[PDB]
C-alpha cells in the first residue's frame, strides 16, 4: 500500500460512466455466523441487474488462505466464501460486467 | 434484572416505573444487586430492552 | 496420556508404552518353534516378496548368537539389531570367564534383563520385540525353548508361536502337539511345522524357512527340495 | 482428454436414461462420482456439459448450508435436499467442497462441516429410491483424494472415482485447434507447432494463450492473428506460471 | 508431573498410591507362620497345558534360611529379587553370621524407603518408583520362626499370619480367627490348602499350585509335586466326612 | 490418535509407529532421485542433482557422490545438514577397520554398524533420528559387488537395483519391466539415463544436472576402478546416448 | 424367462392400487366421543351454546387503585370496574381475573396465574423405595438420613445443640451411582412430600420466563411441609453460564440468578429439603457450589468391596443361581466400579447361558459377563 | 428364482379378490343411517359451526369449566359442553373448542403434531433377515438383546434377568450396519422409528429438548418399538462447534438426552439402535452399560467373511465359473466386505468397456487390479518398519 492500487479505480470509475460496486472484505466475513456465504451472491447478482458493472473487492487477503480451522464455528463461515467464489467466478464468464477484480498486498 | 417479568416489553417499561419510585421518598439508599447480568462489556451488547434497565443506571448515578 | 512418563508409575498400573510394544511385535513376519525329544525345529517367515531383491545378502532372520544357540524373532528389525550385538557378546563373554560353555538359561535371563532395565530407566525405550532363543545346555541333549516378551520377563512353554496371525497357529500347536509327548521323531515334528506355518504363508518355498537346531553344535537349514516335498505331501491330505 | 468422455460417459448416462437395461446386464447399479485432477482442467465444465445433453437439472449446490434460508436452515433440512432431488429425477447434484478447506479436521473429526455431511451421507439409504435407482448422481469435486472431510475418506457409499491428468501435448492439441477456429484460425497451421513445441499445465492455461494472441492483433488495430503472435503469446503466458509459482520457495536442497 | 517433587494435597505422595495398586492385582500368595515352621503356598496361574507349569515359579529360594513369594508387577519384581540376594550375601561375607529375618526385612526396604530421582546426600541408583511387595519368610535363633509383610510402601510390619494380591480381602478374613499359634505343621499345611481352595475358581490340583516350607531342618524345602498332591486329596477326603 | 506424541524418541505415539520416524520419510522423498543399479560386470550410479540454479557451481559440487575409501563410494539422499556427521564417522570408521585387520572393509558391516547409531538415537537419547538413506556401492571378494540401502529407522535390505528419494515408484516402475537379468555394464548406463530423463523436468537430461560415476570390475586384470566422471565426460557420453 | 418377465410387472401395479383404497373405506361416518348418556347432554348443551356467559378474556391485575387497572396479555391496559358485584377484598396484584369480551367488566376473580398449572404436571408425588433393597452399605446413604430425616422426625434435639437444622445435601457421583435411587429411598421412608423439578426441561423463556417458574416452585414448597425440591440435572440452565461463548447468552444467568436469592439471605421455609443432582460438580457453577446456598456435599464414594457384594446379591435374588455360587469370588475378579457395572454383569451372565442353553447360570457366566465389561470401558 | 415366482401367483389373487369384495363391503349402498348413526351426525353439524380453532387444557376446575390457552395472547375461561367426557379429559389434552363462542366440543387430536407422522417411519424395512451376506456370529449379537425376549419371554422371565436395554452399533462403515438395522427391523415387526440427530441441532430457541422429549413419548404409545437414533453422535461427542450460536444449544440438547436415556428407571420395552462410527477415539456420550448393555463392534471381513458375501454377486455373472472364486478372495488383503461389493459394480462396466454383456473369463481378473489400487489409495494403513 502505497503504490495506489485504489486510485487506479477511482479514476476508472468516472470515465466508464456505468456501475462501480466499491466493495471491503469486511462486509463478506459474518455479520451474523452465517451472513458470509449469502454475502458473495448478492454482490454478483446485483452486479448483472445494473451492468456494465466494475466489481472491485479491496481486501481478500484474510478470506483467501492455503489453510483453515474448522474447529472455530465463526471460520467456517470465510472457508465456505472462498469455495462458493471460485465457483460463481467460471459461471461469470462472457458477461458485461468484468470479471472480478480485486487487489492485495501479495500474489 | 429480577424485576423484568416476562417479556423485556412490559418488563423494561416496568424498571423504569422502579427506578421513579426508588428516587421518590428519600431519604433512602438503594441497595441494587448482582450487576453481571446486565453488565456485557461485550460487542453483543444487546441493544433489546437490556439496553433501557442498564442506562436507567447512569441516571441515577449522574 | 502416561506414555510420556516411564518413572512416573501410574494408577491404571500399566505403563502405554508397554503396551504398545505389544502392537509392535504383532506387525512382524510369524515366527514358531516346536521342540521334539532330540530336536528344536523353528519355521519361520521370511518375506522375499520384495522385487528387485538380490536374496543373497539379504540378512536370514535366524542369527546365530552362539555355535548351538539360535534366535528367531517377531517385531521391528531395526530394534532387534541391538538384542542380539548384546546378547552375542555376553556368548563369548560366558566363556572367557567361566570357560564353561553358554549357559541357555543365563542368556534367556541376560536378553530379557535388557528389556527390563530399560523401563526402569528414564529416556530409554522398551523394545518391540518379542524372541526366541533356543539352544541345548551344558552337558545335556534335551532341547530348550524361552520366549522373552518386552514386559521384561521370560517363560518357558513346550511350543509357541509370535508374530502375525499367531491366533491362527495357536489352535493348531495345541491340537497336534502335546506337552505329554512330543513328537518323538523329529521327522514327524518337522512336518507339523510346516502345516502350521502354510495356514499364513499359504504357499511359498522360500518364504517358508526351517532351521532345525540339534545337540552338540548341530546347525543345518532344511533344503529347499525337501521344504517342497512337506508341502506337497500335506496338499494331498488337504482334498481328501 | 477423450480418455475422460467414455469413461464419464459409462458412469452417468446409461444408468440415468435407462436403469433397467443397466441393472440387467451389469449386476447393481454405480454411485457417487469424485472428479480429481488439478485445478483449471475444466472439470466443472464436464459436470455442466453431461448435465445438458441427458437434460439432467444441473443445480448447483453451494457447499454452505447457511446460504439457504428460505424453509430454514439447510443444515437441518437436510432431509428435504433429498425429498425433492427424488421428485426432480434426472439430476445431478454438484455439491461443491473442494475440502483444500478445514486442514485440521482432514485428521480431525470435529467441526460444524463433518456434523452436517455425515448424516447427509447416511440420508440416502434410510429414505431409499436413490438406492434403487441413481438417477441422482451427487458429483464432488475436489483437487485430491487425500484432503477429504473425514466422513467421505472413509467407506460409506463413495466408489466411482475419475482421475484427469493435466492435458499431454496431444490433447492440448485439440483445446486449442477449436478455440482458434471460433476466433481467428492461426495462420500458416502453426498451432500444431505451438501444442508439439511445449506443454503447457492446464486447458485454462490454453485458453490464455487464446486470448493474449488475439490481443496482439488488436494492438496493431489488425483483426486477424498469425503465427507470429502465438509464439510471443506462449512465453509469455506460460513463463508468468512459472514465475510467481517459485518465489515461496527460499533455497533448500 | 504427579510425582514425588508433588506433595500431594492429601499429605500423600502420588507414586506411594501408585504402587499400591501393583499389589492389588498381583498373584495370590498366603504365607501362615508356625513354631515348628512357615508354610508358604502360591497360585502359578496355569493358562494353557502348553504353558511349562512346572518352569515357572513365583516361590523363590532367596538365602539358605529364607524364601519369598512375590506379589505386584512382574517386571519391578526381577531387579526386587536381585537387590535381596545381594544385601544377605554381603553380610554373609562380610561377618560370616547367620543373620535374622528382621535385618533382611530391613535391608530390603532401604531401598524402598526412598522414591525421586534427587538426591541431596545420598546417592541415587532409582528411576523410579518401584511397586512390589513380598511375603518374606524365615527363621532366626532369636525370635525364632518369622514371618514379615514387606511393603514398597511405609514401615515394615511383622505378620503371624497374612494373605496378599488378588484373592486378599476373603483370605485375609479368615485368616484372622482361623490362625493359631498351636497348630502342628501338618495342620497348618491343610488350612493353608483350604482358603487357597476356596478362593480360586478353578478346582485345586498340583499343576497350578506348589507349596513349600522353610524349617530350619530341611532348609527351604520345595514341596515334591506327589507331595503337594497327596495333600490335596487328603483336603477333599476330610471334606466329604465334614 | 488425536493428541500425536512424539516430542522424545521414547514416548510412544499411541499408534506405536513414532511420528518422528514417519516425518524422516518425507524428508528423504523431498531430495531428489538418486539410483542405484548393481550390474555383474561393474556397478554403476547415477543420479539427478538437487541443486539447479546455474549461478551456484553445480560442476564442482557431487553432492551425492563421495567416495569413503579406494573401493567403496556412498550415494546420499535426505537432510544435508544431518548427513554430513554420518558420512565422515563412516570414512574414520572404514579407515579404522584397515587398521586393525589390513583388509578392507566388507560392505556389509560397513553398513550395519551406520544403521545400529540411528537406532541408537530413537533407543536412548531424545536426540531426532538422522533421517537419511544413502545407497552403498562397495566390493568385497565375500560375495562380490554388493548394494545396499538403509532406513532411517536403523535396518537395511540388499538389493537388486533400487532407487531413493523422490518420485521412487516411477522410477521403481521403469527399472523392473525393461530389467536385463544377467546386466552387463554398458547396458546399466543406458538403462539408468533413459529412467532418468523421464523422471527429470528436463526431458534432454542436460549434463549440467546430472552425477555420474562408474566403479568397474571391467577395468583391465580384473580389478575394481572407481572413476568419478566430471561434466564435461558426461556431456561427451550424453551425445553418445542421444537423448541430446 | 421372457414371459415370467411380464409376471413381475404386473404385480407391482396392483399392490399400490390397495393402499389408496383404505381412503374409501374409512369412508365418511362421523362419530364423536360422549357415549351412553352424553350425547343425551349434548341436548341441554345446544341452548346453553347460544347462550352467553362464555369465553371469558383473560386478564391479570396489575395494580388496584380504589375499578381497578387491568393488564391484558395481548398487553393493552385499561381502566375497568365490578361486573355483577366483586369485592375489593378479591382482586389483587398478580391475580388473574374473568372479564366480557367486550363489555370489559370482572365476573370472576380467578386464581393467580395460570403457569402453576403448567408446572404441576411435571410434579410427582412421594416416590416409594425400601431402603433395605438399596445395594451398598455406602457411607452416604447414612449421610442422607441425617439430613433429611432427623430434622423432620426429632427436631428438639437439634435446637438443644444450637447448630442450624441440616436442610441442603449436593449429589454428585459419576452416573451409575445411585443418586436419583437413594433420593427416592429416603423420600418414602421419612414420609415426607416430594416435588420434581427438572432443569434440564426448562426452555420457556422470554428473557427470564425460567426465572418465573422457578420462583413459583420453590414458593409452592414453603407452602407445603415436611418436603423435598429436588432440581435434576443442574449442570445447564440455572447451571452453567454461557456467557463465556463469543457472541454469548444470559437467558440461563436469569434462571441461575434467581434460585440464588431465594436461598441467599432471609426468607421463609417449611421444612424445604434442596437436592441438586449434578454430574459433576465443576459443570456446576461455583457461586452455588461455595456455601450459604446447599448447606452440605457429599462426594459418592464409589460401593465397598462389602457393598459390591451386597449389590451382587441383590441381583443374583432375581436370578435363578447356582448352589453354592460364590458371589463374593465375582466381586473380587470385577474392578471398584458403581453399582451399574455390577448390573450390566449380571445381564449378559444371564444371555449367554440362555444361548448356551441353561436356565440356571452357573458360576463361568459371571466369569464371562466380568471379561466383557473391562475391556470395553479400556478400549475407550 | 422359482421360489419367488411361487409367491407372485398368489400374491395377484389376493388383491384382486379384496378389491372387488370392498366395493359392497366399505358401503356402496350399505349406508348405515339408522337411529344410532343419525343422532351423531345431526348433532355434530348443528354445534359445529366451522373452522374450529384448537386448543390446550391447561386445567379443569370441577364446575364444567376449564382454563384452556388458545393459540392468542388471551385465554379464555371456557364452559365445557358437550360430547366428550369429563372424566376422559385430563389435563395436557390439545382439544377442540368452537370459534363463536370457545367451548369443548371435543377431541380428536390427542396433541396430534406433524413431527410424530415424520418420525414414524414403520414402512416395509428394504432388508430381510439373511439377504445380507454378514456372518452369522455378529448379527446373533443384536439378535440376542433385541429380538430374543420377544420371542422367546420363557427363558427370559425363568432366568428372572431383566430385559436388556438398548445396543450401540458401531464398526468400520462397509461393515453393513444399517444393513443390520433393517434385517432386525424386519423380523421383530415392531414400530420401526426414527430420526436423525442434526435436527436436533439448529440455532432456534430450546427446540432441540423440546424434540428429545417426543421421542420417548411417541415409543411408548407404539410399543413394542425399536427407536433408531441414527448418529447419535450428532447430539453427543460430534461436533457443530460454539461460535456459530452454539454455545447455547449443543449443551441443552445433550444433557437433555442424557436425563431421559437413564431416567427414573429404564423403560426396559423400548430397544434402540443407537448409531456412531466409533466411539474407541471419540469421547464416550452413550453412558455406560444398564442403559445400553451389550456393545457391538462388527469386525473387518476376514477371508471367510467375504466368500458367502461373494457368493451372491457370482450368481447373476456367466463366466465366473471358470474363474477360480477362491483365488480372488485370499489374494487381496482383509479389507472391508464394501470393497467387493464396490468389485462387483466395477466388474460390469469393465465389461461394458471391452465389449462384452456380461464379465468375459479375463474381465474378473483384471476387475481386481482397478478397485485394490484405488481403495488401497483411499484408506492406508501403517506400513511395517
Ligand atoms: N478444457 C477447457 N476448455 C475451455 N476452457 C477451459 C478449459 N479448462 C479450463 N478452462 C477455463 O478455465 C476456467 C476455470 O476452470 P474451472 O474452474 O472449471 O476448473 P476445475 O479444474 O474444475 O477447478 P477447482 O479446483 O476450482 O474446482 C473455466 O471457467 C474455463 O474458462
Ligand atoms: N456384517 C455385515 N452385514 C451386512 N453387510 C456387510 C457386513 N459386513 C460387510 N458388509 C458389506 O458391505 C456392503 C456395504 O455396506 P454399506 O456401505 O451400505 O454399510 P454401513 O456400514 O451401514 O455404511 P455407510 O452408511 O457409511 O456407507 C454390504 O452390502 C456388504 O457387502
Ligand atoms: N445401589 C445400587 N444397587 C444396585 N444397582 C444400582 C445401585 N445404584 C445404582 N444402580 C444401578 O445403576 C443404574 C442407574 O441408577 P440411577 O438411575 O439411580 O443413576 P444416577 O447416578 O442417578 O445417574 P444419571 O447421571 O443418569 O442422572 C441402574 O441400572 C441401577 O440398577
Ligand atoms: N500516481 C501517483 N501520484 C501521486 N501519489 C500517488 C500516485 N499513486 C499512488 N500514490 C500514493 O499512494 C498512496 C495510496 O493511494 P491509495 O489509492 O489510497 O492506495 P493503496 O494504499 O491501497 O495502494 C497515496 O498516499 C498516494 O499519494
Ligand atoms: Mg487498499
Ligand atoms: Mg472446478
Ligand atoms: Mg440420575
Ligand atoms: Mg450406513
Amino acid at each position: 500500500p502505497g503504490t495506489g492500487k485504489t486510485m487506479l479505480v477511482k479514476a476508472v470509475a468516472n470515465s466508464t460512466k456505468a456501475a462501480f460496486i466499491r466493495v471491503n472484505g469486511s462486509e463478506f466475513v459474518h455479520k451474523y455466523l452465517g451472513e458470509g456465504p449469502r454475502m458473495v451472491r448478492d454482490v454478483f447478482r446485483l452486479a448483472r441487474e445494473n451492468a456494465p458493472s466494475i466489481i472491485f473487492i479491496d481486501e481478500v487477503d484474510s478470506i483467501a488462505t492455503k489453510r483453515f480451522d474448522a474447529q472455530t464455528g465463526s471460520d467456517r463461515e470465510v472457508q465456505r466464501i472462498l469455495i462458493e467464489l471460485l465457483t460463481q467466478m467460471d459461471g461469470f464468464d462472457q458477461s458485461t460486467n468484468v470479471k472480478v477484480i480485486m487487489a492485495t498486498n501479495r500474489a | 434484572p429480577q424485576l423484568v417479568q416476562m417479556y423485556i416489553g412490559e418488563g423494561a417499561k416496568l424498571v423504569r416505573d422502579a427506578f421513579a419510585l426508588a428516587k421518590e421518598k428519600a431519604p433512602t439508599i438503594i441497595f441494587i444487586d448482582e450487576l453481571d447480568a446486565i453488565g456485557t462489556k461485550r460487542f453483543d451488547s444487546e441493544k433489546s430492552g437490556d439496553r433501557e434497565v442498564q442506562r436507567t443506571m447512569l441516571e441515577l448515578l449522574n | 496420556g502416561y506414555d510420556r512418563a516411564l518413572s512416573i508409575f501410574s494408577p491404571d498400573g500399566h505403563i502405554f508404552q508397554v503396551e504398545y510394544a505389544l502392537e509392535a511385535v504383532k506387525r512382524g513376519t510369524c515366527a514358531v518353534g516346536v521342540k521334539g525329544k532330540n530336536c528344536v525345529v523353528l519355521g519361520c517367515e521370511r518375506r522375499s516378496t520384495l522385487k528387485l531383491q538380490d536374496t543373497r545378502i539379504t540378512p536370514s532372520k535366524v542369527s546365530k548368537i552362539d555355535s548351538h544357540v539360535v534366535l528367531s524373532f517377531s517385531g521391528l528389525n531395526a530394534d532387534s539389531r541391538i538384542l542380539i550385538e548384546k546378547a552375542r557378546v555376553e556368548a563369548q563373554s560366558h566363556r572367557l570367564t567361566l570357560e564353561d560353555p553358554v549357559t541357555v538359561e543365563y542368556l534367556t535371563r541376560y536378553v530379557a534383563g535388557v528389556q527390563q532395565r530399560y523401563t526402569q530407566s528414564g529416556g530409554v525405550r522398551p523394545f518391540g520385540v518379542s524372541t526366541l532363543i533356543a539352544g541345548f545346555d551344558p552337558r545335556d541333549d534335551e532341547p530348550k525353548l524361552y520366549q522373552t516378551e518386552p514386559s521384561g520377563i521370560y517363560s518357558s512353554w513346550s511350543a509357541q508361536t509370535i508374530g502375525r496371525n499367531s491366533k491362527t497357529v495357536r489352535e493348531f500347536l495345541e491340537k497336534n502337539y502335546d506337552r505329554k509327548e512330543p513328537p518323538a521323531t523329529v521327522e514327524e515334528c518337522v512336518k507339523l511345522t510346516v502345516r502350521s506355518l502354510l495356514e499364513v504363508v499359504q504357499t511359498g518355498a522360500k518364504n517358508i524357512e526351517i532351521t532345525v537346531v540339534k545337540p552338540d553344535s548341530d546347525i543345518v537349514a532344511l533344503s529347499s527340495e525337501e521344504i517342497n516335498q512337506y508341502v506337497t505331501q500335506i496338499e494331498q491330505e488337504k482334498q481328501e | 482428454l477423450t480418455k475422460q468422455i467414455k469413461e464419464i460417459k459409462e458412469v452417468i448416462e446409461l444408468p440415468v436414461k435407462h436403469p433397467e437395461l443397466f441393472e440387467s446386464l451389469g449386476i447393481a447399479q454405480p454411485k457417487g462420482v469424485i472428479l480429481y485432477g488439478p485445478p483449471g482442467t475444466g472439470k466443472t465444465l464436464l459436470a455442466r456439459a453431461v448435465a445438458h445433453h441427458t437434460d439432467c437439472k444441473f443445480i448447483r449446490v453451494s457447499g454452505a448450508e447457511l446460504v439457504q434460508k428460505y424453509i430454514g436452515e439447510g443444515s437441518r433440512m437436510v432431509r428435504e435436499l433429498f425429498v425433492m432431488a427424488r421428485e426432480h429425477a434426472p439430476s445431478i447434484i454438484f455439491m461443491d467442497e473442494i475440502d483444500s478447506i478445514g486442514s485440521t479436521r482432514v485428521e480431525g473429526s470435529g467441526g460444524g462441516d463433518s456434523e452436517v455431511q455425515r448424516t447427509m451421507l447416511e440420508l440416502l439409504n434410510q429414505l431409499d429410491g436413490f438406492e434403487t435407482s441413481k438417477n441422482i448422481k451427487i458429483i464432488m469435486a475436489t483437487n485430491r483424494l487425500d484432503i477429504l472431510d473425514p466422513a467421505l475418506l472413509r467407506p460409506g457409499r463413495i466408489d466411482r472415482k475419475i482421475e484427469f491428468p493435466p492435458p499431454s501435448v496431444a490433447a492440448r492439441a485439440e483445446i486449442l485447434r477449436i478455440h482458434s477456429r471460433k476466433m481467428n484460425l492461426t495462420r500458416g497451421i502453426n498451432l500444431r507447432k505451438v501444442a508439439e513445441k511445449m506443454n503447457g499445465c492446464s486447458g485454462a492455461d490454453v485458453k490464455g494463450v487464446c486470448t493474449e494472441a488475439g490481443m496482439y492483433a488488436l494492438r496493431e488495430r489488425r483483426i486477424h492473428v498469425t503465427q507470429e503472435d502465438f509464439e510471443l503469446a506462449v512465453g509469455k503466458v506460460m513463463n508468468k506460471n512459472q514465475e510467481t509459482a517459485i518465489s515461496v520457495a527460499k533455497l533448500f536442497k | 508431573d504427579r510425582g514425588v517433587s508433588t506433595f500431594s494435597p492429601e499429605g500423600r505422595l502420588f507414586q506411594v498410591e501408585y504402587s499400591l495398586e501393583a499389589i492389588k492385582l498381583g498373584s495370590t500368595a498366603i504365607g501362615i507362620a508356625t513354631k515348628e515352621g512357615v508354610v508358604l503356598g502360591v497360585e502359578k496361574r496355569a493358562t494353557s497345558p502348553l504353558l511349562e507349569s512346572d518352569s515357572i515359579e513365583k516361590i523363590v529360594e532367596i538365602d539358605r534360611h529364607i524364601g519369598c513369594a512375590m506379589s505386584g508387577l512382574t517386571a519391578d519384581a526381577r531387579s526386587m529379587i536381585e537387590h535381596a540376594r545381594t544385601a544377605a550375601v554381603t553380610h554373609n561375607l562380610y561377618y560370616d553370621e547367620d543373620i535374622n529375618v528382621e535385618s533382611l526385612t530391613q535391608s530390603v526396604c532401604d531401598l524402598a524407603l526412598r522414591f525421586g530421582e534427587g538426591a541431596s546426600g545420598e546417592e541415587r541408583l532409582m528411576s523410579r518408583p518401584f511397586g512390589v511387595a513380598l511375603l518374606i519368610a524365615g527363621h532366626d535363633a532369636d525370635d525364632g520362626y518369622q514371618l514379615f509383610h514387606a511393603e514398597p510402601s511405609g514401615t515394615f510390619y511383622r505378620y503371624n499370619a497374612k494373605a496378599i494380591g488378588s484373592g486378599s480381602e476373603g483370605a485375609q478374613a479368615e485368616l484372622l480367627n482361623e490362625w493359631h499359634s498351636s497348630l502342628t505343621l501338618k495342620e497348618a499345611e491343610l488350612l493353608v490348602l483350604k482358603i487357597l481352595k476356596q478362593v480360586m475358581e478353578e478346582k485345586l490340583d498340583e499343576n497350578n499350585a506348589q507349596l513349600s516350607c522353610i524349617t530350619k531342618q530341611d532348609g527351604f524345602k520345595i514341596y515334591d509335586n506327589e507331595k503337594t498332591a497327596e495333600l490335596i486329596k487328603e483336603l477333599k477326603e476330610k471334606e466329604a466326612a465334614e | 490418535g488425536s493428541r500425536r506424541y512424539d516430542s522424545r524418541t521414547t514416548i510412544f505415539s499411541p499408534e506405536g509407529r513414532l511420528y518422528q520416524v514417519e516425518y524422516a520419510l518425507e524428508s528423504i522423498s523431498h531430495a531428489g532421485t538418486a539410483i542405484g543399479i548393481m550390474a555383474s560386470d561393474g556397478i554403476v550410479l547415477a543420479a539427478e542433482r538437487k541443486v539447479t540454479s546455474t549461478l551456484l557451481e553445480q560442476d564442482t559440487s557431487t553432492e551425492k557422490l563421495y567416495k569413503l575409501n579406494d573401493k567403496i563410494a556412498v550415494a546420499v539422499a535426505g537432510l544435508t545438514a544431518d548427513a554430513e556427521i554420518l558420512i565422515n564417522t563412516a570414512r574414520i570408521h572404514a579407515q579404522n577397520y584397515l587398521k586393525t585387520y589390513n583388509e578392507d572393509i566388507p560392505v556389509e558391516i560397513l553398513v550395519r554398524r551406520l544403521s545400529d547409531i540411528k537406532q541408537g538415537y530413537t533407543q536412548h537419547g531424545g536426540l531426532r533420528p538422522f533421517g537419511v538413506s544413502f545407497i552403498y556401492a562397495g566390493y568385497d571378494d565375500r560375495y562380490g559387488y554388493q548394494l545396499y540401502t538403509s532406513n532411517p529407522s536403523g535396518n537395511y535390505t540388499g538389493w537388486k537395483a533400487i532407487s531413493v528419494g523422490a518420485n521412487t515408484s516411477a522410477a521403481q516402475t521403469l527399472l523392473q519391466m525393461d530389467y536385463k537379468d544377467d546386466m552387463k555394464v554398458d547396458d546399466a548406463i543406458e538403462l539408468a539415463l533413459k529412467t532418468l530423463s523421464k523422471t527429470t523436468d528436463s526431458s534432454a537430461l542436460t549434463y549440467d544436472r546430472l552425477e555420474f560415476a562408474t566403479i568397474r570390475k571391467g577395468a583391465n586384470d580384473g580389478e575394481v576402478y572407481q572413476k568419478i566422471f566430471k561434466p564435461q565426460e558426461i556431456k561427451d557420453i550424453l551425445v553418445k546416448t542421444g537423448i541430446t | 424367462a421372457a414371459p415370467y418377465a411380464a409376471k413381475l410387472k404386473q404385480t407391482e401395479n396392483d399392490l399400490k392400487d390397495i393402499e389408496a383404497r383404505i381412503k374409501e373405506k374409512a369412508g365418511v361416518k362421523e362419530s364423536d366421543t360422549g357415549l351412553a348418556p352424553s350425547h343425551l347432554w349434548d341436548i341441554m348443551g345446544d341452548r346453553q351454546r347460544l347462550g352467553e356467559e362464555h369465553p371469558l378474556q383473560v386478564a391479570r391485575c396489575t395494580k388496584i387503585i380504589k375499578k381497578y387497572v387491568i393488564n391484558l396479555k395481548q398487553i393493552a391496559k385499561f381502566v375497568v370496574g365490578l361486573g355483577e358485584r366483586v369485592s375489593p377484598t378479591d382482586i389483587e396484584e398478580g391475580m388473574r381475573v374473568g372479564v366480557d369480551r367486550s363489555k370489559y367488566n370482572i365476573e370472576l376473580p380467578l386464581p393467580p396465574r395460570i403457569d402453576p398449572s403448567v408446572t404441576m404436571m411435571t410434579v410427582e408425588e412421594k416416590p416409594d423405595v425400601t431402603y433395605s433393597d438399596v445395594g451398598g452399605c455406602k457411607d452416604q446413604i447414612e449421610k442422607l438420613r441425617e439430613v433429611v430425616e432427623l430434622p423432620l422426625l426429632s427436631p428438639e434435639r437439634f435446637a438443644t445443640l444450637g447448630i442450624d437444622p441440616p436442610k441442603g445435601i449436593l449429589l454428585y457421583g459419576p452416573p451409575g451411582t445411585g443418586k436419583t435411587l437413594c433420593a427416592r429411598a429416603v423420600a418414602n421412608r421419612t414420609d415426607a412430600t416430594f416435588i420434581r423439578v427438572i432443569g434440564s426441561e426448562l426452555v420457556q423463556k422470554y428473557v427470564g420466563e425460567g426465572a418465573r417458574m422457578v420462583r413459583e416452585l420453590f414458593e409452592m414448597a414453603r407452602t407445603k411441609k415436611a418436603c423435598i425440591i429436588f432440581f435434576d440435572e443442574i449442570d445447564a440452565v440455572g447451571g452453567a453460564r454461557f456467557d463465556d461463548g463469543a457472541g454469548g447468552d444470559n437467558e440461563v444467568q436469569r434462571t441461575m440468578l434467581e434460585l440464588i436469592t431465594q436461598l441467599d439471605g432471609f426468607d421463609p421455609r417449611g421444612n424445604i429439603k434442596v437436592m441438586f443432582a449434578t454430574n459433576r460438580p465443576n459443570t456446576l457453577d461455583p457461586a452455588l457450589l461455595r456455601p450459604g446456598r446447599i448447606d452440605r456435599k457429599v462426594e459418592f464414594s464409589l460401593p465397598d468391596l462389602e457393598g459390591r457384594a451386597n449389590i451382587f446379591r441383590i441381583h443374583s435374588k432375581s436370578m435363578s443361581v447356582e448352589r453354592g455360587i460364590r458371589w463374593e469370588l465375582i466381586s473380587r475378579l470385577c474392578p471398584n466400579s458403581t453399582g451399574a457395572e455390577l448390573r450390566s454383569v449380571c445381564t449378559e451372565a444371564g444371555m449367554f447361558a440362555i444361548r448356551a442353553r441353561r436356565k440356571v447360570a452357573t458360576e463361568k457366566d459371571f466369569l464371562k459377563a466380568v471379561d466383557k465389561v473391562i475391556s470395553g470401558y479400556k478400549k475407550f | 428364482t422359482r421360489c419367488k415366482l411361487k409367491l407372485l401367483r398368489m400374491e395377484r389373487i389376493k388383491d384382486h379378490l379384496l378389491l372387488e369384495e370392498e366395493f359392497v363391503s366399505n358401503s356402496e349402498i350399505l349406508k348405515p343411517f339408522e337411529k344410532k348413526q343419525e343422532e351423531e351426525k345431526k348433532q355434530l353439524e348443528e354445534i359445529r359451526g366451522n373452522p374450529l380453532s384448537i386448543g390446550t387444557l391447561e386445567e379443569i376446575i370441577d364446575d364444567d369449566h376449564a382454563i384452556v390457552t388458545s393459540p392468542t395472547m388471551p385465554d379464555y375461561y371456557v364452559s365445557i359442553l358437550s360430547f366428550v367426557d369429563k372424566e376422559l379429559l385430563e389435563p395436557g389434552c390439545s382439544v377442540l373448542l368452537h370459534h363463536k363462542t370457545m367451548s369443548i366440543v371435543g377431541v380428536l387430536q390427542d396433541d396430534a403434531d406433524p413431527m410424530v407422522s415424520v418420525m414414524k417411519m414403520d414402512k416395509s424395512p428394504t432388508e430381510s433377515y439373511s439377504d445380507i451376506g454378514g456372518l452369522e456370529s455378529q448379527i446373533q449379537e443384536i439378535k440376542e438383546s433385541v429380538e430374543l425376549p420377544l420371542t422367546h419371554p420363557e427363558l427370559y422371565e425363568e432366568m428372572g434377568i431383566k430385559p436388556p436395554k438398548g445396543v450401540i452399533l458401531y464398526g468400520a462403515p462397509g461393515t453393513g450396519k444399517t444393513l443390520l438395522a433393517k434385517a432386525v427391523a424386519n423380523q421383530t415387526s415392531a414400530t420401526f422409528l426414527r430420526i436423525v440427530g442434526s435436527e436436533l441441532i439448529q440455532k432456534y430457541l430450546g427446540d432441540g429438548p423440546r424434540l428429545c422429549r417426543q421421542i420417548f413419548k411417541v415409543a411408548g404409545e407404539n410399543a413394542p418399538s425399536i427407536v433408531f437414533i441414527d448418529e447419535i453422535d450428532a447430539i453427543g461427542t460430534k461436533r457443530y462447534d460454539s461460535n456459530s450460536g452454539g454455545e447455547r444449544e449443543i449443551q441443552r440438547t445433550m444433557l437433555e438426552l442424557l436425563n431421559q436415556l437413564d431416567g427414573f428407571d429404564d423403560r426396559g420395552d423400548v430397544k434402540v439402535i443407537m448409531a456412531t462410527n466409533k466411539i474407541e477415539t471419540l469421547d464416550p456420550a452413550l453412558i455406560r452399560p444398564g442403559r445400553i448393555d451389550r456393545k457391538i463392534l462388527f469386525e473387518n471381513p476376514d477371508l471367510s467373511t467375504k466368500k458367502k458375501i461373494l457368493g451372491i454377486h457370482t450368481s447373476k455373472m456367466n463366466l465366473s465359473e471358470d474363474v477360480n472364486l477362491e483365488t480372488l478372495v485370499t489374494t487381496k488383503d482383509d479389507l472391508s466386505g464394501a470393497d467387493i461389493q464396490a468389485m462387483c459394480t466395477e466388474a460390469g462396466l469393465l465389461a461394458l468397456r471391452e465389449r462384452r454383456m456380461q464379465v468375459t473369463a479375463e474381465d474378473f481378473k483384471q476387475a481386481k487390479e482397478r478397485v485394490m489400487k484405488n481403495k488401497v489409495e483411499e484408506n492406508l494403513e501403517g506400513l511395517y518398519l
